[PDB]
């Protein structure tokens, strides 16, 4: 149907293969390895080493509600604004609970 | 009036305090008296403070 | 009944993201003027921008290309030829995608993604091949990725000329930035940089690893969390991007604003509704603060389609933008925020350096604020009113905008691009075959 010739007719203009590069170097071909993570390329270089923490008492939010909160709860480690988001807390899926500490980049482990 | 940024002993008598608010901090040279009323007190860093200059 | 039966219809705004527009071609009157522009005065200018390559000529005002740093290839194995796309040629209809950064890093990292970017800028700008590069570089960029880039430049376009210079300090050049200090806030990270008689201290520059991206991905992390019982669109970050760039905003007093924030009184008009697409054929919900939370003053019932298909934002207008202030409280990023930042370099640094003269008064003068992610309203006015309370009163503090955050860096290095100040730190394809891409020129807006 016209529609789909149409839209691959886009696909075909698009097409950077279509397209011929005479500027690119044909000889030229990259090293397959080149490709690394920031971590790999530091554990490699053995300033980029420019923050440190904030040694004030940070403010208590609420995991669920971003409300401040003045609790925590012993038993998950969420923190809560009030007895009812205490009580979908505790009555939470198994698994959202590491949800809204990953969130705040908090785990279990 | 302001939240006491700094205590800094001067000397082994003189206090210099620093004061903030919201609007500036600003330093102060306290008298050993003035500072003995301020450490009668128990102000420490992080506190806030009300002070009299000449009084 | 009456307090939200008297309510008008909900004001709700259509989804958006990231899409395909019309084609461009290839813009051959660029390589004619380069041509008939003056000898030693052309270069092409890339503004290596993570959420947009910007590539263009530096005689001219504006970059003619905008491209995000992504690529795809893949075949319809049914029609056989092999496709290859990078840039919005990507529709973001596969979309199958990659990208040249790391994920809300400023640095690349996949260089055959950043080759292929490189391949579509060149042909855009009508290359027919021999013309100098001016292109952006990360606050301290690592070694191995200058190196990579270069080795692109010099080895696989065979480049007269590349200089690297960081987009921020472009930024404070085309504005009159003399002395002063550089608040920038990017897609990838948040610096500010101390420039001193129009030298960066980069020395004395620090880096808070918080920026549009990751706005955009804890706006997503909290939205599927508010609808963790399941929501019936497609959640996705180029969608949590386009609300944070459209609904968010700085509290010029956070706690005082949000605790009061689901109050029913005016929640109406402190809630804004966006709309996913859809296709139809004494305790009560008007007492929880879930209920306001999650559907605001309205009743909600799972039968209408187009209520089940919409996302409240309430508490996240705020609550995102606060990252930069508060990182550890907010989204435990183990980072001191924006005003403690700049106010250890104003008080503890900079008058700490040598030779300095009148720290903080000379910089403290002119706090600058560069890149998108500064541009939430009172982003300016509470920088301002942070640093206030931090500095001697009655200071000359000046918080100050460029006058456009995204394009001025570009600006600035296409101004740059063909000084003597630049020249001067040209790096010649002889002097790379000496030096490797490893060298790079000292200079005022570029990295030691
Ligand atoms: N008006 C606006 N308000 C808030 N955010 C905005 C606005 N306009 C754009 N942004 C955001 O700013 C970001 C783009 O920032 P910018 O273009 O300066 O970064 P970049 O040059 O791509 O990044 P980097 O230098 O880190 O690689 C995006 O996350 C975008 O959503
Ligand atoms: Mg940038």
């Amino acid at each position: 149907q016209s529609a789909q010739a149409a839209h691959q007719a886009l696909v075909e203009q698009l097409d950077l293969h279509s397209i011929h590069k005479t500027f690119r170097n044909p000889n030229w071909r990259p090293n397959q390895r080149r490709n690394k993570t920031i971590k790999a390329i530091l554990g490699e270089s053995q300033t980029n080493i420019e923050s440190a923490p904030s040694l004030a008492p940070m403010k208590h939010y609420c995991d669920v509600t971003g409300l401040p909160a003045p609790y925590l709860d012993p038993k998950t480690r969420l923190r809560y604004h009030n007895k009812e988001i205490f009580a979908m807390i505790r009555n939470l899926p198994q698994g959202m609970g590491e949800q809204f500490l990953e969130a705040r980049g908090a785990h279990t482990v | 009036e302001g939240e006491v940024t700094e205590m800094t002993p001067e000397e082994a008598s003189t206090l210099l305090i620093g004061l903030k608010s919201a609007r500036g901090q600003k330093k102060l040279r306290l008298d050993p008296s003035i500072y003995e009323a301020i450490q009668k007190e128990r102000v420490q860093v992080g506190d806030v403070i009300y002070i009299e200059t000449n009084t | 009944d009456e307090p939200w039966k008297r309510l008008p219809p909900p004001t709700v705004y259509p989804v958006k993201e990231a899409r395909f527009e019309k084609y461009i071609p290839p813009q051959l009157d660029g390589r004619e003027r380069a041509l008939a522009q003056p000898p030693g005065q052309v270069a092409i200018v890339i503004d290596n921008g993570s959420h947009s390559v910007r590539a263009g000529w530096n005689f001219e005002d504006k970059p003619r290309l905008a491209i995000p740093p992504i690529m795809s290839k893949y075949r319809d194995r049914k029609m056989g030829k092999t496709f290859s796309f990078a840039g919005s040629d990507c529709y973001a209809a596969r979309s199958h995608i990659r990208n040249a950064f790391e994920a809300g890093t400023g640095i690349v990292s996949n260089w055959d993604v950043m080759e292929h970017v490189l391949d579509y800028v060149f042909v855009k700008l009508g290359m027919n091949e021999d013309m100098p590069i001016v292109m952006t570089e990360a606050v301290a960029n690592l070694p191995y990725s200058r190196k990579s880039m270069s080795e692109i430049i010099f080895e696989c376009y065979g480049a007269p000329s590349l200089v690297y210079g960081i987009d921020s300090l472009f930024s404070f050049r085309h504005n009159q930035g003399q002395t002063g200090l550089v608040v920038s806030s990017s897609y990838s990270a948040t610096h500010v940089i101390p420039v001193y008689n129009r030298k960066a201290l980069l020395s004395q520059a620090i880096r808070l690893n918080w920026g549009g991206w990751h706005m955009a991905e804890y706006m997503l992390k909290l939205l599927k969390l508010k609808y963790y019982t399941g929501f019936p669109g497609k959640l996705n970050s180029s969608q949590t991007e386009h609300m944070v760039r459209d609904f968010c905003y700085v509290s010029l007093d956070y706690d005082r604003e949000l605790a009061g924030y689901l109050d029913w009184t005016g929640l109406e008009d402190r809630e804004r509704i966006v709309q996913y697409p859809y296709t139809e054929e004494q305790r009560d919900w008007s007492k929880s603060l879930l209920h306001a939370f999650r559907y605001g003053p309205r009743p909600f019932d799972p039968s209408s389609q187009a209520e089940t298909h919409r996302v409240h934002l309430n508490v996240e207008r705020i609550r995102v933008p606060e990252v930069l202030f508060q990182p550890a409280a907010i989204a435990g990023v183990d980072q001191a925020g924006l005003v403690e930042i700049a106010g250890d370099i104003l008080c503890q640094r900079l008058p700490s350096l040598p030779g300095i003269q009148d720290a903080p008064d000379a910089f403290l003068r002119d706090v600058f604020l560069t890149g998108g992610n500064t541009l939430f309203q009172n982003f300016d006015e509470r920088l301002r009113q942070g640093l206030m309370a931090l500095l001697p009163v009655g200071a000359p503090l000046r918080v100050r905008r460029a006058q456009d955050a995204i394009l001025d860096a570009w600006r600035g290095a296409a101004g740059w691009a063909c000084t003597e100040e630049a020249k001067a730190a040209w790096i010649t394809r002889e002097e790379y075959l000496e030096k490797g891409g490893e060298y790079i020129k000292e200079h005022d807006l570029g990295n030691a």
